[PDB]
RNA sequence: UGGAACGAUACAGAGAAGAUUAGCAUGGCCCCUGCGCAAGGAUGACA
RNA sequence: AGCUUUGCGCAGUGGCAGUAUCGUAGCCAAUGAGGUCUAUCCGAGGCGCGAUUAUUGCUAAU
RNA sequence: AAGGUAAGUAUCGUUCCA
């Protein structure tokens, strides 16, 4: 991803509102939620500094925070879940949707 | 919607006030330009009172 | 207060006044009194 | 610690970490067969799986 | 309108530019479940890219209608006990402003577990004539006290 | 060697003067918290028996479950047989 | 810990190795109390966790207790007010059956929030007050982090 | 009617006190205590209380 | 189980109920030998320091002591009475009898929780407290 | 629209509830203006029956709008947060009567007042006392209406007053809760 | 005086001028602490001079900074504690050498040159 | 001769003279010698704090209020004389 | 979770009994669960309404 | 006369969930200003 | 004579944040605390525990 | 057969029992 990309916000701006999908419907957060929703909504404010932050994450970043796991059950198989670092988590879902 | 587009990809006013010992300040009637179609729209809520109202 | 004999003269329940219950006929012993 | 009481007490854990699992996987077998389980128990059970 | 599998009412999507640059989304979707803890019943289709695929309009009308329209289904109601000249102009309030205000404030969870329930008292009574009937829950009937 | 202290401006042993700023300046809220919640402890009474208690009440257990305890296997209530 | 442990051997090998460079306590009297400090630390640092007294829950609390209140008190009731649009979407209108918005979760209706039944004529304005926000401490890891 | 109040002396007395110079050393703790007579320490009394009542005593004389 | 403090007599039971105003009294009537009275026993276990403030635990073995027996009716395998300032506290639980929790449960958050709900009801000056979970079932399904 | 967009008010009062449904239509274009009603009788009906005031629109021709100021000069020496406060205590004074307001509004002979401004030309301490009678006339007023001595009215009560708050009791009878 | 490998070891007279410039130094973020960041301010040819201790008991651990200031022609001094050296380069713990590094327009710079003008005619 | 203390037991230090200041002047108070603090009220808190018993008499609550800030501003400016070389 | 599966199934759903059947089973578990909800004891008759 | 058991009317009955909400000052960070302390820089001056 | 730099004090005005402040006769720490980028480099506090309405007081209602 | 006891404060009657 370049750094004068033409499409660059829109994906930025999908994968936000995709992390915020998961909060669309919610009516009690916890501080690590309210801590996501903070950093999606600051970098919809400033698109520019956390896009090269992204960049930057993206070219020299190889040693990442430990990501937490719990289990699903559906009384058939245990699905796992996995949570990230709310700050990674944009990121990654940047990284994706390019 | 855009022809180019396929499946797979506000309330106007005449009037205007100008801004200017005596208390007595009077300012002209100005009378303003229309309106064309806005980008910005749909910032209505119960709309069933406002069609009343208009 | 704890591990002290009862005393003698010690009524062994309803000392402290208190009131028993009679949920059911079945439960418990007859009144017999 | 000393050895004796050690040992023990690895024979009491290894005792019960064996009834643990036995006991995680019936009822894992409960649950998947479709019987009738508690709301407590599913979620102990999640965990211990 | 309404029509065709990435419905017709899509186009005109406030969002439809940026739905272009959005790629991938049902897959995105079907590995939510690994990111999110409670599974999502639309997991195979989102509403944004081909619209909800199903209407309700239709079976509310016909469920209304035969229940027996709004007189009908009030005469179960404690409406009439309220008195209101008619149903229109009235809203729910979903929410106690006690109660809401009580949802944030620092509560041992004795008091959420028995203060989450309150909307299943409103709901009884709403219902009260009905649920408090001589034909449903046979048996003997006590007054109250006062 | 004498030194001078910056709290109190008095001559002041070289050798202590390192400890002398760590204590000199103790923190005089501290003392309460220092001397309140030992006595809470000091005053507060325990909640589980004593060990002497723990054993009898064990060998009390040990004389009823006869299916995990002693040799005789007995009723569940029972005391032996 | 080895890393911790790393830093620590080193620095007490460098404080050996200028002692070795000048050829001073040829008989290791530095170097066995160099050791000694690094044994003395790893210990310390393998040492088990001390007694750690578990608290008991909060007793449940009384009538009334006075409180204080200010630009503090204001914030905070701010931050958990009724905004105008939060207490529009808790009113849910009476006998106006619509359309099931959020497909991926029904039950989810804001009510008069944007309804033809009542409210005001202009929309419900955002309020500011409840934007998300980010902790000092967090905001201080991306001043770092950049 | 009458005052019948000393607990401003004793207002008094804390606040001169808290400024007086008390050595940070317990050698000179107990040594200016058996200057005035004072004992070494009273059955669990640490160091910190110690010092305090130090402090507390020379605030007479 | 054995953990608990426990009552040998009938003179110390009454005397531990009425050795406290400021707490509830969990008596937790039965045999500590019971399959019933053992899977609860160390439930008590579990929670008798976190309700150190508001609650203590003894426990009676109605063998040792049958004084109650007749006027408690301790005829189910285990009891548990709650007593707050030398009054026992009826709590209204989903099940018929009303005096008693007369089985032995599993989580111990929820004992937690009715032991909480009996002091607050006990501080206003109640003689009925209202569980807030019901137990006409078992949630089972 | 005219004004420039900083000094594009951002919340408008209105006296009357009726006036509150309009607005939002010719407020349609601006979301971000708070449009609030006021339960408070608040007093500006009689601000058009000051003589400086009425005269202007008694005798006109054709219809126009104009500007006014109606602080003198006394954000030259107070705050404005209190020369609303003084302002609405004289309008109080005026709705209530017209003749001792204005009686009472020139304690001096002199009472200067030329056509650069309004109001009378009082300094701080001569406004202390001007203001000090015109809350006893308002208060009198009100208790010759009501027939209730002015001391018993606490100092909530007379705010009440002065802005434009009281009750009555006519469903007296709708007392059975207690 | 308790150690006798003390070449430049300065009196009472001069250590109070010193002490005052580690503590301006360290209100204009102007030297490095320990003996390692000395180290490397002299490697790094940014140290101006460095001012150690001569209560180190194994001295030879510091000794090898009066070699490397004679390598790259930097003044270095000693003190007589290593205490009052440490509390007043701005930390509370017993610091046996620091560093006074450069500064381009430094307000420091008449002192610093002072202070290198008195310790080089004390080496003798 | 004496030695520096560091920035941090610069801080402690003044929070421990400032905290004995404030505790020395609460227990005063709680005695009575002086009145307890009146609320400090600027223009900005004129009607948050004194707005009810403002109404009746504007004027004279806001030549109060700025009375108050005068006093406070003299106060400031005669320690400053006071402490004047 | 109803329209979850049978906007996805929509044909099917006629042709497969047993799914029809356990639909039925799990709405009266539903309505059996809200009953109990409200008295301990099930009632004879409970409207629709 | 003791108390228990017991049968009556009489009284209350919200068996509702709630450490309730206003003001100031401390305390935290930052900026500005005055004043003092410790010092320290550049510079003005012909006769 | 002023100008001016820096630290520390006393106050004043104003802004901002209450998921944070505070204690350390607990321990370790420039003889190196702590290390994700960049490591022959970086380089100051960290840990554990306690207080807490996520600093603490009055006044004020109920 | 149940899962359907509001908890209380009063005088009055009775009866066993100490």
């Amino acid at each position: 991803p370049p750094l004068s990309y033409k499409h660059d916000t829109k994906l930025l701006i999908l994968a936000l509102e995709r992390l915020k999908e998961a909060y669309s419907v919610k009516s009690r957060l916890n501080q690590s939620q309210r801590e996501e929703l903070g950093l999606i909504e600051q970098a919809y404010d400033n698109p520019h500094e956390a896009l090269s932050r992204i960049k930057r994450h993206l070219l020299t970043q190889r040693a990442f925070k430990e990501v937490g796991i719990e289990f699903m059950d559906l009384y058939s198989h245990l699905v796992p879940v996995y949570d990230v670092e709310p700050l990674e988590k944009i990121t990654d879902a940047y990284l994706d949707q390019y | 919607v855009d022809p180019r587009q396929t499946q797979f990809g506000r309330n106007t006013l005449m009037d205007m006030r100008l801004s200017q010992q005596t208390v007595v300040d009077p300012k002209g009637y100005l009378t303003d330009l229309n309106s064309m179609i806005p980008t910005h729209g749909g910032d209505i809520n119960d709309i069933k009172k406002a069609r009343l109202l208009l | 207060f704890l591990g002290m004999p009862a005393p003698l003269g010690y009524v062994p329940g309803l000392g402290r006044g208190a009131t028993g219950f009679t949920t059911r006929s079945d439960i418990g012993p007859a009144r017999d009194a | 610690l000393p050895t004796p009481i050690e040992n023990m007490i690895l024979r009491y854990v290894k005792a019960k970490a064996d009834w643990w699992t036995n006991t995680a996987h019936y009822n894992r077998e409960r649950i998947r067969r479709g019987a009738t389980v508690d709301k407590t128990v599913c979620k102990k059970n999640l965990g211990r799986l | 309108w309404d029509r065709g599998i990435p419905r017709i009412n899509t186009l005109f999507q406030k969002d439809r530019h940026t739905l272009a640059y959005d790629k991938g989304w049902r897959v995105r979707t079907d590995f939510k479940q690994y990111q999110v803890l409670k599974q999502n019943p639309f997991w195979w289709t989102h509403q944004r890219h081909d619209g909800k695929l199903w209407n309700l309009n239709n079976y509310r009308t016909d469920m209304i209608q035969a229940l027996g329209g709004v007189e009908g289904i009030l005469e179960h109601t404690l409406f009439k006990g309220t008195y209101f000249p008619t149903w229109e102009g009235l809203f729910w309030e979903k929410a106690s402003g006690f109660e809401e205000s009580m949802k944030w404030k620092k509560l041992t969870n004795a008091q959420r577990s028995g203060l989450n329930q309150i909307p299943n008292r409103r709901f009884t009574l709403w219902w009260s004539p009905t649920i408090n009937r001589a034909n449903v829950y046979v048996g003997f009937q006590v007054q109250l006290d006062l | 060697e004498y030194l001078v202290s910056p709290i109190t401006g008095e001559k002041i042993p070289a050798s202590k003067m390192q400890e002398h700023m760590r204590i000199g300046l103790l923190d005089p809220r501290w003392l309460e918290q220092r001397d309140r919640s030992i006595r809470e402890k000091q005053s507060d009474d325990e909640v589980y028996a004593p060990g002497l208690d723990i054993e009898s009440s064990l060998k009390q257990l040990a004389e009823r479950r006869t299916d995990i305890f002693g040799v005789e296997e007995t009723a569940i209530g029972k005391k032996i047989g | 810990l080895r890393r911790k442990a790393a830093r620590l051997v080193a620095a007490k090998c460098t404080l050996a190795a200028r002692v070795d460079s000048f050829h001073e306590s040829t008989e290791g009297k530095v170097g066995y109390e160099l050791k000694d400090e690094i044994e003395r630390k790893f210990d310390k640092w393998q040492e088990p966790p001390p007694v750690k007294q578990v608290k008991p829950l909060p007793a449940p609390l009384d009538g009334q207790r006075k409180k204080r209140g200010g630009r503090r008190y204001r914030k905070m009731k701010e931050r958990l007010g009724l905004t105008e649009i939060r207490k529009q979407a808790n009113r849910m209108s009476f006998g106006e059956i619509e359309e099931d918005a959020y497909q991926e979760d029904l039950g989810f209706s804001l009510g008069h929030l944007g309804k033809s039944g009542s409210g005001r004529v202009r929309q419900t304005q955002v309020n500011e007050a409840t934007k998300a926000r980010i902790s000092k401490t967090l905001q201080r890891t991306l001043q770092k982090q950049s | 009617s009458e005052r019948q109040a000393e607990v401003l002396a004793e207002f008094e007395r804390r606040k001169r006190a808290r400024q007086i110079n008390v050595s940070t050393d317990d050698s000179e703790v107990k040594a200016c205590l058996r200057a005035l007579g004072e004992p070494i320490t009273l059955f669990g009394e640490g160091p910190a209380e110690r010092r305090e009542r130090l402090r507390n005593i020379l605030s007479v004389v | 189980s054995y953990m608990l403090p426990h009552l040998h007599n009938g003179w110390q039971v009454d005397q531990a109920i009425l050795s406290e105003e400021d707490r509830v009294v969990v008596i937790r009537f039965g045999h500590d030998w019971d399959p019933t009275c053992m899977k609860m026993d160390e439930v008590l276990y579990s929670i008798a320091e976190k309700v150190k403030n508001f609650a203590v635990i003894y426990l009676v073995d109605i063998t040792e002591v049958p004084d109650f027996n007749k006027m408690y009716e301790l005829y189910d395998p285990c009891t548990v009475m709650f007593f707050f300032r030398n009054k026992h506290i009826m709590i209204d639980l989903g099940t018929g009898n009303n005096n008693k929790i007369n089985w032995a449960m599993e989580d111990k958050q929820e004992m937690v929780d009715i032991i909480e709900t009996v002091y607050r009801g006990a501080r206003k000056g109640r003689g009925l407290v209202v569980s807030p979970k019901d137990y006409s079932t078992k949630y089972r399904y | 629209r005219s004004l420039p967009v900083e000094e594009q008010p951002k919340q408008i009062i209105v006296t009357r509830k009726g006036m509150l449904d309009p607005l939002e239509v010719h407020l349609l274009d601006f979301p971000n203006i708070v449009i609030k009603g006021s339960e408070l009788q608040l007093p500006f009906q009689a601000c058009l029956k000051v003589e400086k005031f009425g005269d202007l629109i008694l005798k006109a021709t054709e219809p126009q709008m104009v500007l006014f100021n109606l602080y003198d000069d006394w954000l030259k020496t107070i705050s404005s947060y209190t020369a609303f406060s003084r302002l609405i205590l004289i309008l109080r004074a005026l709705h209530v009567n017209n003749d001792r307001a204005k009686v009472i509004l020139k304690p001096d002979k002199t009472t200067i007042t030329e056509p650069h401004h309004i109001w009378p030309t009082l300094t701080d301490e001569e406004w202390i006392k001007v203001e000090v009678q015109l809350k006893d006339l308002i208060l009198a007023d009100y208790g010759k209406k009501n027939n209730v001595n002015v001391a018993s009215l606490t100092q909530s009560e007379i705010r009440d007053i002065i802005l434009g708050m009281e009750i009555s009791a006519p469903s007296q009878q709708r007392q059975q809760i207690a | 005086d308790v150690n006798p490998k003390a070449y430049p070891l300065a009196d009472a007279h001069l250590t109070k001028k010193l002490l005052d410039l580690v503590q301006q130094s360290c209100n204009y973020k102007q030297l490095r602490k320990g003996a390692n960041e000395a180290t490397k301010t002299l490697n790094r040819g940014i140290s101006e001079f460095i001012v150690m201790a001569a209560d180190a008991e194994p001295l030879e651990i510091i000794l090898h900074l009066p070699l490397l200031c004679e390598d790259k022609n930097v003044p270095y001094v000693f003190v007589r504690s290593k205490q009052a050296l440490g509390r007043a380069c701005g930390v509370s713990r017993p610091v046996i050498a620091c560093s006074v590094t450069i500064k381009e327009g430094s307000q420091l710079k008449q002192q610093i040159q002072s202070i290198q003008q008195s310790i080089e005619r004390l080496l003798v | 001769l004496g030695v520096y203390l560091t920035k941090k037991e610069q801080k402690k230090l003044r929070r421990q003279t400032r905290r004995e200041a404030q505790k020395e002047l609460q227990e005063k108070v709680r005695l009575g010698l002086m009145p307890p603090p009146e609320p400090k009220v600027r223009i900005s808190n004129l009607m948050r704090v004194l707005g009810t018993e403002a109404v009746q008499d504007p004027t004279k609550v806001e030549a109060h209020v700025r009375a108050q800030m005068a006093k406070r501003q003299k106060a400031h400016e005669e320690a400053n004389a006071a402490r004047k070389l | 979770a109803l329209i979850g599966l049978m906007t996805y199934f929509r044909e099917a759903v006629v042709n497969t009994q047993e799914l029809l059947d356990l639909l039925v089973k799990c709405e009266n578990k539903i309505q059996t669960r809200i009953k109990i909800g409200l008295n301990s004891k099930m009632p004879s008759r409970f409207p629709p309404v």
